RNA sequence: UCCCCAGCGAACCCACUGCCAAGGGAACGGGCUUGGCGCAGUCAGCGGGGAAAGAAGACCCUGUUGAGCUUGACUCUAGUGU
RNA sequence: GUGGUAGGAGGGCGCGCCGGCGCCGCAGAAGCGCAUGCGUGCGCAUGCGUGGAGGCACCCGCGGCGCAGAUCUUGGUGGCAG
RNA sequence: GCAGCCCGCAGGGGCGGCGAAAGCGUGAAACCACCGGGGCGCCCACUUGUGGGCCCCGUCUUGAAACACGGACCAAGGAGUGCAUGUGCGCAGCGAGUCCGCUCCGCGGCGCAGCGAAGGCCAUCGAGCUGCGCACAUGCGACCCGAUAGGCAGUGAACUACGCC
RNA sequence: AACGCCCCGGACAGGGCGGCCACAGAGGGCGACAGCCCCGUAGCAGCGCGCAGCGGAGCGAGUAGCGCUGCUUGGUCAUGCA
RNA sequence: CACCCCGGUGGGGGAUCCCUCGGCCUGCGCGCCGGGCAAGGACGCGGACGCACGCGAUAGACGGCACGAUCCUCAGACAC
């Protein structure tokens, strides 16, 4: 099938609403605001994103630890 | 960002990122075959490879 | 097909080579076929047309006329044959420019060393036919 | 070489094989009259209103 | 040859004349055209001589906003009239050209009546005027293409 | 909207039409649609609906899963409307007659080396003439890698895995 | 000067524009509703109206947009001194 | 069974070019103008005129693929205004 | 592809001339001249001039005919794309495997099983891999156009400021 | 290498008929669309001349490293650099 | 009468379509400046020569070699 743009020719506000809009970056760029305004996105879908777990191994070697 | 997805690790923030396209890839292959043939013709009896050991 | 990668089949480069041909190449591009009576003697298919060449017109308005070549003009690629003319308003008769591909040479001029140039193409054609005869023999 | 999901050719013709044809229940082929909604025709289908 | 605007029904009995890119005011020469149609060929001369002598005027009807009134425009049931001497002079040379074309065709120029006049806009000849505050505005002439056709009665 | 039966069950239509333009698969789907329109048998109605299903809605069967089935329903014709795959955990399988869409080449060899026979879904009414001793099976629909990540991993008692591309130690784990 | 003429000859501006009264309406209509009128569409005056034209309000507020500037702001820093 | 903004979905119309496949054209192609017809509609087909060398249909594939607006851009032209 | 004849000081005009034609291809629209026809701007109805219905579109807005903003007209141009990585769905090949395209030849990746920070534990167990397509998320100029700013590197005292000769 | 006749037309490269060449039917020109009119296209061609002698365990400092500092790096009680 | 609308003819303008010795992209090849005066510039150089392009007081083809009959606006040049 074709892309969605080929059906949105003719309609103002291509698919993004008149009152809303397609603005540049509302909410911020990337995954910022994970503790402020996208906290609901991180409490729901990535609750283990923030913080530290466990003992760091500086340069884990894959071939030495290979044991399938 | 909006939905449930893996967190994005896309590293195109630097405007200095280059791209190495591979349009020379079929052409380099025919150049590479031609040089190997010309090496074999330069050393006609001698093998084109060295004798190399078997190592673990 | 053309299997030589180093020559163009490009239309743009072939058209630019035709209109910006130099004068040595423009002489070759203004070749004209010989008669069958000339081709039994010389052997080659065509030869570059020259002044004082006898010519029969093969296409166009003057088709079937015979006359001598009185003017060749390499820029605009036009051969002007005697007795292929049109008058101006003031009665002045102008020779009409015919392309060399529309002319067939009846009698080749041989004066200004042209008999050497005809024999050089004739002998190289004869020599190259001998090599291709030996190669197909072997 | 690729394996097809069917063995025979023209598998819709398998419908007329007697192995399938014996298996079938009898379909309803009764062609009904087109219904009418106008009150004179549907009184005329059951003309027993005037009997009382 | 260049075609004329109106239809010629009897080319034996009609004459035509032309001037292209005539350096006249188009709006002035449109208005004097509309008062020259359906006139006898010699009567159109005597009218245009009176325009130059300012005895009769040219009624300005379409291109007329701001034109001052005159008593001579009462003849044409208007008030706005003018005396476009240059367009009157261009038409005199054309009507004189109609008379010589009539005698070249052996028709009586006293019998010809001007049937059609088409005054077309010519391309604009550009010019500049210097203005206040360092601005440059166009100062263009608006020439005209004129066609006349006269038929005998 | 669904069809009822004498056994008070419903078999829904599924897709109105299959999206696959496999001409032979839609020949199979149109065939069983024609049988199901003139039959009260629910197995034909379930096969007709499952033939139009997507690849994700037709999860595959191993021969080890059909082997454990064959102890539960011995001597029957096992019908799967999926691809039957092989288990290299199991060197040989019981003898069983399996009617499926596709068989992998390894699965087809173990069934035949057991003495059993593989058949396609158009051969069903020759293998079982009155459609007798036919046992129709589905694979596990939720045994798919996408079902680990459905839902939200940060809900109250959710066992949803977090969406991550990493397999390292610094990947997101489930907080249970 | 204007005004009238010969010749020359722009720009601003321009959704579209018969004119009123009241009403309704985004609460001050040229268009709607209901009434009152006027219409040969020309010349000159004129500044009531077009909430006239100028100019993405300079006032005010908002912006997680600034800049100039100040200091008891925060973090630094040339300089002086040890 | 039939309203519909924001919005989502489906099926088509249209454009440049592609791989094919049916064809057409100096006895006049595209384009254009005016007509007639078809079409719910996007649009399509024909006639006549012009034009003077290419083009059409369908199936496929690629996409810088459809405009009334952006104080849009560029060009042209009006009214204003003799 | 001309200047013959008549007219004009001339530019030129008219009868002509060359050529298949065009006469520096085609020649749309805005717009204009003249001529011809007709007078709702649109929709409906019919016996065509009457009646009935219609405020200016776009837009933001709770609400626009608005005394809200943009729009004189017309042509042409003109705005969700590309890549990367995901996810979901559909399709496709094979399937405990799968992936040609780095290369002259992947035991490289993912999957066949997970848990824990780790020591350690290890199943009662599970279809995937790859491609194609769309939607969507993110990074990128990121639908198009738009700041005031900030920086880096340069150029100017012909205006003007001051000082010197 | 290999093309003639007829029709239409201002002109044949068009149409019709009949051939021909092809290791050449890529492309361009020629008064319309040319394998055979032209330019082209496919196709076809190699070799020679040189190389000699006399030490071989020589070894690396304002460095490495450490301390401090500044920069840098994925480099983490320091990766690099100063 | 003006005004408006529709058509015809003529204007007006340059859209459309067709064309394209141009661009763009990719691949390959080359990869060679300079006191032996470079890059760049200035000024000059044609019978009639402004621009462009060419050129350097040997100044709009000087020599060698190859080519072989035209160049052209006029005048002329040309198998020496
Ligand atoms: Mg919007
Ligand atoms: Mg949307
Ligand atoms: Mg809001
Ligand atoms: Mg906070
Ligand atoms: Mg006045
Ligand atoms: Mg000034
Ligand atoms: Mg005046
Ligand atoms: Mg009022
Ligand atoms: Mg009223
Ligand atoms: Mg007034
Ligand atoms: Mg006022
Ligand atoms: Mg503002
Ligand atoms: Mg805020
Ligand atoms: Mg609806
Ligand atoms: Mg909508
Ligand atoms: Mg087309
Ligand atoms: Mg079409
Ligand atoms: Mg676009
Ligand atoms: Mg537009
Ligand atoms: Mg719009
Ligand atoms: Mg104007
Ligand atoms: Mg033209
Ligand atoms: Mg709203
Ligand atoms: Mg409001
Ligand atoms: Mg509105
Ligand atoms: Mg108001
Ligand atoms: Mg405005
Ligand atoms: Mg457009
Ligand atoms: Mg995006
Ligand atoms: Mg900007
Ligand atoms: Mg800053
Ligand atoms: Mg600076
Ligand atoms: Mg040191
Ligand atoms: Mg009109
Ligand atoms: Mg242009
Ligand atoms: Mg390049
Ligand atoms: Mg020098
Ligand atoms: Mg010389």
């Amino acid at each position: 099938k074709d892309k969605k743009t080929r059906k949105l020719r003719g309609h103002v506000s291509h698919g993004h609403g008149r009152v809303g809009k397609h603005r540049k970056h509302p909410g911020g760029r990337g995954k910022c605001g994970g503790m402020a305004h996208r906290k609901t996105l991180f409490m729901k879908y990535h609750p283990d994103h923030f913080g530290k777990r466990g003992m760091n191994c500086t340069h884990l070697k894959k071939n030495a630890r290979y044991a399938p | 960002m909006k939905h449930n997805n893996t967190l994005p690790n896309n590293h195109f923030k630097k405007t200095a990122i280059r791209f190495k396209t591979w349009f020379n890839q079929p052409a380099k292959k025919e150049k590479r075959i031609q040089l190997r043939k010309e090496k074999a013709e330069k050393m006609y009896p001698m093998p084109v490879e060295k004798l190399r050991p078997i190592v673990r | 097909m053309k299997f030589n990668k180093e020559k163009t089949a490009s239309r743009r480069k072939n058209r630019k080579a035709h209109f910006t041909a130099n004068s040595t190449e423009r002489r070759i591009r203004m070749s004209s076929p010989l008669s069958k009576e000339l081709r039994e003697k010389y052997g080659f298919r065509s030869f570059p047309i020259r002044r004082n060449d006898k010519v029969v017109v093969m296409k166009g308005r003057f088709k079937g006329n015979t006359g001598t070549v009185v003017e060749v003009r390499r820029k605009m690629y036009k051969v002007y044959v005697d007795s292929c003319e049109a008058s101006k308003m003031n009665g002045r008769k102008v020779r009409v420019g015919i392309d060399a591909s529309n002319l067939k040479i009846i009698e080749l001029y041989q004066g200004d060393g042209r008999d050497k140039i005809l024999e050089r193409k004739m002998n190289n054609r004869r020599m190259q036919m001998e090599r291709a005869a030996k190669i197909k023999m072997e | 070489l690729p394996t097809n999901v069917v063995s025979k050719d023209d598998v819709e013709s398998l419908f007329f094989s007697d192995e399938i044809q014996a298996f079938l229940d009898v379909p309803n082929l009764i062609k009904y009259e087109k219904t009418s909604r106008k009150p004179e025709t549907i009184e005329s289908l059951n003309p027993y209103l005037n009997l009382m | 040859k260049k075609k004329y605007a109106p239809e010629i029904h009897d080319p034996g009995n009609t004459v035509k004349c032309r001037i292209d890119n005539a350096r006249v005011s188009f709006k002035n020469t449109r208005e004097t055209s509309r008062v020259l149609v359906n006139r006898k060929l010699g009567d159109a001369l005597n009218y245009l001589y009176d325009v130059i002598k300012k005895k009769q005027c040219v009624p300005m009807k379409r291109y007329a906003r701001g034109v001052g009134r005159t008593a001579q425009a009462k003849a044409f049931k208007t008030q706005r009239g003018r005396w476009p001497v240059k367009s009157a002079k261009f038409f005199i040379e054309l009507i004189n050209n109609l008379k010589v074309n009539a005698v070249n065709k052996n028709l009586n120029p006293d019998e010809m009546v001007i049937k059609n006049i088409i005054v077309n806009k010519a391309p604009i000849i550009p010019g500049r005027i210097h203005r206040a505050y360092g601005r440059i505005n166009p100062y263009n002439s608006h020439p005209c293409h004129i066609q006349m056709i006269a038929v005998k009665k | 909207v669904a069809t009822a039966f004498a056994s008070k069950k419903y078999v829904s239509r599924g897709r109105k039409k299959l999206v696959s333009r496999n001409i032979y698969l839609e020949g199979l789907a149109a065939l069983y649609e024609r049988i199901a329109k003139s039959s009260a048998n629910e197995i034909v109605h379930k096969i007709a609906a499952q033939l139009k299903m997507s690849r994700n809605n037709r999860p595959p069967m191993k021969v080890s899963k059909l082997a454990n089935i064959s102890e539960k329903y011995p001597g029957k014709v096992y019908v799967v409307v999926a691809k039957v795959l092989d288990d290299n955990c199991f060197l040989e399988v019981p003898k069983m007659q399996i009617v499926a869409l596709q068989f992998s080449k390894s699965a087809k060899e173990k069934i035949e080396k057991a003495g059993g026979s593989t058949h396609t879904l158009d051969q069903l009414f020759e293998v079982a003439p009155g459609l007798e001793n036919v046992e129709l099976f589905r694979g596990d629909l939720t045994a798919r890698k996408a079902y680990k990540y459905f839902g939200a991993p940060g809900d109250r008692h959710s066992r949803t895995y977090p969406k991550t591309t990493s397999k390292g130690k610094n990947r997101e784990k489930r907080l249970l």
